């Protein structure tokens, strides 16, 4: 019976949530390690089973364990269990999300925040710019996107977004939708205004006369809403 | 002469030329196309069997005597599906064909002596193919090389640094520092190892340090930025390193869609991840590109074959994967999804067609290390029950579709990668990096993996018993795998700018250090079994996918073949 | 309770009979490892019990799995299961022979032969010799075993079978009982015809001309049925 | 597509599948096996045709681009004959079959890839074969060395040591001295190169020590003494160095006749000169050792073919040979010969039916070193005139029978003194020991020879003139013959026990080195369409052969092809 290392694994997995269902009989309340076993090995033999779907599973698995059931923070700890398991279809990753209800008398762990608000980009004024999307697919933009430099189906005035990036959270983005039209603020790039990659319409430092350059390259690559005068005069390095 | 009758002749041998084999509990029936051996001299080994001092071990062998011969093997190989002695010499595959002992036996060429020095591999009743060649690792963490190692897969190419966010987003190994660290790490493993740098940068020079630092290729990943001018810097340096280059696109369509991609690409050699898209926004546009020249496509585990479950675990995964918290409402507005049953369908139906030419995992980040082999041969098997026989079948079997699927991950992947001069198939020349199956088991859980030249994991029982079959018997690490001896077993790979550089010196790397080659100068059309370069219309408005005009679609399979038989979890 | 890795292998390979049983009980129907497992680990039960021999456990294991409670194709793959097993008397090998019945649906990594036989040794004549065994032990001699320098107690006419082999699949073997006498078919050595070991009767190329020192050196060594002249004319080499 | 008419395809790219070719004016016709190559898509090399940058030389070449290619060569090979193209690389043969750019053409592999830094070659109507290979040669003069290559033999084992009166007589360089100084004059000459020691002693440490001074095999010769105690001494220490032996039994049956000298032998692998006897006195019984499997027999020039002049050289040619003055009475009476016009003839019946496996010179000692090649191929016409076509011949063509005379002198004797892993055939891995042909001219005059991937001689015309045709033409060394290119371009062969003692190093030699191998474990069921091994009954009484019962003979040629057609002199 070859066994593989994923299935010595499994094999312990099981027998800790064995344990851990015993446990739960002598009405020993369940910890962290436990409630997380417990969950596992009955979803894994609900596949083995295999009378169940995967969404069967992740709905089963919410009910395993009562608030009662579980110590004082194992709800809070136990945000969501994965496990992989093997149906008659193949392996397939289970995860159910907040399997136990959270009773609230203890939480490791937890922040105690302030109430008041994060001001970010402080110091920094933000112009508003109207975008839309004239493409087919939806488009997401980073908060740290050079804007100008945007997918060229959006349609917006460049020339008012060079140098800028988005007013939002830093990790977040802005989604417009096709044929949606949004309005969007954006601030001036910070540090050295030095702007690579991207589009590579600009991969120089960002100042009005790298402007012009920036503008009829985005022109001439068809980007939507840039503009650049027909009588355009080339420099030495462009 | 004498005749024995054919049930006896294949219960002491293995099967002969014209017999058929079921490959696993699978629909696919192999066919041996050809027999080497010359009946009534075939080699085996026991108490009064053939192999002995004198009868078929040679008394005065040639020069080129073999270090193992595996006997009666059946082959199958892109190169075609036949019987014969494997010959392992030095560590490379010496020699196929009949082996033997000149002395007393017709037909033994000087590289298939069996001499003295050679221990024998009774391979009769056993399919030995290449190794598993996996492209896509995510280096989340080690214990991924053994389970790979257990279930066929004996080359490894990726990138990662453990378990970083970098890592489990991106197969990208970052710098020549973290570099070193891989590369120094690998000699613990018994696995061929590459490492791929990080593509998502607009500095050539930077590029070419990772280059020269020993990676063998670059992977542009979206997690770390996938924009044109990063694909174009990174195609510079790599034609300029002869190294190759793979890409996961945008997914949010952040600086241009798909047709941008595809000129900043402007027709070079590119490796994609994911050419179904896997929800990304270029999807299902994405998928025209499989039917580009310059495109090698591969695609992942997690979403072949089609089946009913197939949808509900994506976007837990794609979450996970590119590490969106899933209890914060910005980021979970962000894991926005662009996946549809039609484009999962379809991607089956294009392995099938030979659209799709690689298949890996993208270990521990949307996909599974150790089932790339067992669901290639799903999806074939689930292919071969929808459509039935291939018509390029010439014959009644399966060898066409088998060669196709066996490609998929031995020489596909080897040659987009530029070592399929070393690995990839059972040829003369190649390193002994040979999986040995039963074909009960094929496809599925290996008899044993030789890896340069030695036996370096293998099913193995109790290790106090009188016999190695008796309970529990499971994969144990062999010889090969322990000691010095996996430096002389183990190959790492890298650019031929570090080699030359002397990077084995410099880190002071024992394992054998080769040079990639040949990345730059591939198509599809350098594929086996899979160069069907098609115009692959996609319309986006109905999610439909054509080739050569007819539609492509597939029935998610209710029950899959190599799946819950072999396996207690 | 020093523990040997021994010891720790068999109790995994109990938990994972075990759960076998487990799932058994539920109603899935076993496949390949479980079905290995749990016959495994009933006999490992029973030779701890110590009231039944190795030869009641080979008989009993048989008995455990219906061909319905495991899944298609297992019986199939489950030729034998070994396991050593620790007996009142000490460890002992059990070995259980096809233990499930087939039951014949699927077949995994079946042979599909033809109808067709194999001619082995084709274009060889055969030559009939018969020989008979004085000795008081049966003598096995192989398909390639140079038929001329076989056991001193078996008598035949070894001037007929110089640089020959028996004419029988190659790794069969020919028995010849003590007394009993039988004919067998010999066929010419291949190749270069160069015999090197055995008795060392030849040690060289095997011709005409060799055949008069192998058979010297047969009679003057004892071997049955070797007739030499009496005015033998050595060689300088010989 | 399009049709061309297949005299046009030819006169431009040679003969295709199907296509046959007289072999110089004799009666011996060539078919066209198969071809390589892919209609359409041949490689040319002129004004405007292929072989340019970017059509089929390529712009983006494999790491293993070819150094020199040899276009549509008719390859004429013991292992085929076939059309393709010849890729040389590093003095090797890299690859044979379709080459040309990847990039613009279909089925070109990666080790025939042309690239900028590839030779082109037309062989376009030329057959090409592998260079001869001598194996009786008696080192007398130097000026023998560049007639044999002329004649288009490449490789030439023999002994001597100038000329010395043993020389004269025998193939033998004797001595540890002698031998240092045959192996440092070779570094002169272009052609591969062997020495043979004196086996004619009792004494196992003055032949060991002979074969770890370099000599690649033992000679025992009748005039240093034959005697059965020398050949057991010679082929004991043979055995023990892993390096041929050849013999010129006695003549004068002072010790035995063929029968004693065969127990001597016993059945250990033996290379005999003079098979046939060449009037000796084993005559006629030693032609009952051609048909024993330890024995390979070869045949020297002088008596292939049987003529109307063939005898009445011999007594002259046998006397100066042996050393006898024809001014002495005693020196006279002795030189007395058993030669007949039966064994003569039956010699060329031998080598039609493959009983004499090696053809050979015994050059400037009854044999002439430029007409091996020359007289291989007259026999085999006029065994072709007189019998008709073999049995063997699959078909209205005589490959079997070019197949079987061209084995005479190249594979055979390359396997018989263990070099046939270097030279012998047109094999991928073997050293790139070429002969290009022109059909009109094939066995008589080459038209150019690759020596080491160079080209060392060709045809050539006046230096002065402004292209290289007008005349006066003739025989020309070429930059692989001059200065430091012959060192890499030539090999000289050692024995394995030199090689690691390091003989190379000891002498100061600049040729490439190379250790023999696999002489011993060699029989007569080795050479390649000569291993017909029959009892071959001679009734001395009546000087009659007969095999497998029927008689052998032949008339004498009162003609023979490619003698005055192509000579002035």
């Amino acid at each position: 019976m070859k066994l593989t290392p994923k299935e010595l694994d499994k094999l312990m997995l099981h027998y800790a949530g064995e344990l851990a269902k015993k446990r739960k009989e002598k009405g020993i309340k369940l910890n962290y390690v436990e409630a997380v076993a417990l969950i596992s090995a009955h979803i894994m033999e609900e596949a083995r089973a295999g009378k169940k779907t995967a969404a069967e599973l992740m709905q089963e698995g919410r009910t395993l364990l009562k608030p009662d059931d579980v110590m004082d923070g194992v709800a809070s700890m136990i945000h969501e269990v994965g496990i992989e398991a093997m149906f008659p279809d193949g392996t397939k990753l289970v995860t159910v999300h907040t399997p136990i209800e959270a009773n609230g008398k203890l939480v490791p762990g937890e922040l105690f925040l302030k109430n008041e608000d994060i001001t970010i980009n402080e110091g920094k004024k933000a112009v508003s710019v109207k975008v839309k999307n004239v493409g087919d697919r939806p488009v997401q933009i980073g908060s740290h996107f050079h804007f100008f430099e945007v997918n060229r189906c959006l349609d917006f005035d460049r020339e008012k977004t060079f140098g800028k990036r988005l007013d939002i959270a830093s990790g977040t983005a802005v989604r417009f939708e096709p044929g949606e039209e949004k309005s969007v603020e954006l601030i001036d790039i910070g540090g050295n205004r030095r702007i690579f990659g991207f589009n590579a319409l600009v991969d120089r430092q960002a100042d009005n006369e790298s402007k012009k350059i920036a503008l009829h390259r985005a022109k001439e690559r068809g980007f939507h809403g840039a503009k650049s005068d027909d009588n355009y005069v080339k420099t030495i390095k462009e | 002469m004498k005749k024995i009758s054919r049930k006896e002749y294949v219960s002491m041998y293995g099967p002969t030329t014209g017999d058929k084999v079921r490959l696993g509990d699978t629909d696919l029936i192999a066919e041996v196309e050809h027999d080497y051996t010359i009946y009534g001299e075939e080699l085996k080994f026991g108490g009064g069997k053939t192999l002995r001092e004198g009868m078929s071990q040679s008394n005065n062998p040639s020069k080129e005597e073999l270090d193992l011969i595996i006997t009666n093997a059946l082959i199958v190989d892109y190169t075609g599906i036949y019987k014969a002695d494997i010959g392992i010499k030095d560590g490379k595959i010496a020699g196929i064909g009949k082996g033997g002992n000149k002395d007393m036996q017709d037909g033994v060429k000087n590289n298939l002596s069996v001499g003295p020095a050679t221990e024998a591999l009774a391979g009769e009743g056993l399919i030995v193919t290449a190794g598993g060649i996996d492209t896509h690792i995510h280096f989340i963490s080690p214990q991924q090389i053994p389970t790979a190692f257990a279930s066929g897969v004996t080359t490894m190419i990726g990138g990662g640094t453990g378990p970083a966010d970098g890592t489990n987003a991106t197969t990208i190994t970052p710098g020549r520092r973290n570099l070193k660290w891989m590369l120094r790490a690998a000699e613990e493993y018994s696995m061929n190892l590459g490492f791929l740098a990080k593509g998502n940068a607009s500095n050539d020079a930077s590029l070419a340090d990772q280059i020269e630092a020993g990676a063998i290729g670059f992977k542009i990943h979206e997690d770390w930025g996938t924009t044109p001018s990063a694909i174009n810097h990174a195609l510079d340096v790599a034609d300029k390193y002869d190294v190759q280059v793979a890409i996961h696109t945008d997914t949010l369509n952040e600086a241009g869609c798909v047709e941008d991609t595809m000129a900043a690409i402007a027709g070079r050699t590119m490796h994609t991840f994911h050419t179904e898209g896997a929800g990304g926004g270029h999807a299902p546009d994405i998928i025209k590109v499989a039917g580009e020249h310059n495109i090698l496509p591969a695609s992942t585990n997690p979403t072949i074959p089609f089946t009913v479950n197939t949808e509900a675990e994506h976007m837990d995964m794609l979450m996970v994967c590119h590490h969106l918290d899933k209890s914060i409402k910005e980021d979970v507005q962000f894991a926005d999804s662009r996946i549809r049953p039609q484009t999962i369908a379809a991607e089956d139906t294009l392995h099938d067609m030979g659209i799709f030419s690689i298949t890996s995992s993208d270990s521990q980040a949307m996909g599974r290390v150790g089932e790339v082999i067992t669901r290639t041969w799903q999806t074939a098997d689930k292919n071969k029950k929808e459509f039935g026989r291939l018509k390029e079948e010439k014959g009644d079997n399966d060898n066409f579709r088998i060669k196709r699927y066996l490609s998929k991950y031995t020489i596909n992947p080897a040659i987009a990668h530029g070592i399929s001069e070393y690995v990839g198939s059972v040829e003369v020349g190649k390193v002994a990096d040979l999986v040995l199956w039963s074909p009960a088991f094929f496809g599925v859980k290996p008899n044993m993996i030789i890896k340069g030249g030695f036996i370096a994991l293998s099913q193995m029982g109790d290790a106090n018993a009188s016999i190695p079959t008796p309970q529990p018997v499971y994969y144990r690490e062999m010889f090969a795998h322990h000691g010095k001896a996996k430096y002389d077993a183990n190959i790492t790979f890298v650019s031929q700018a570090a080699y030359d550089k002397g990077i084995k010196e410099e880190l002071g790397l024992e394992r054998q250090v080769l040079p990639v080659k040949n990345c730059r100068n591939i198509t599809k059309k350098d594929m086996q079994f899979n160069d069907t370069t098609a115009h692959i219309e996609v319309n986006p408005e109905t999610y439909h996918v054509f080739v050569d005009g007819k539609e492509v679609t597939s029935k998610p399979a209710n029950k899959v073949s190599l799946a819950q038989l072999f396996s207690i979890f």
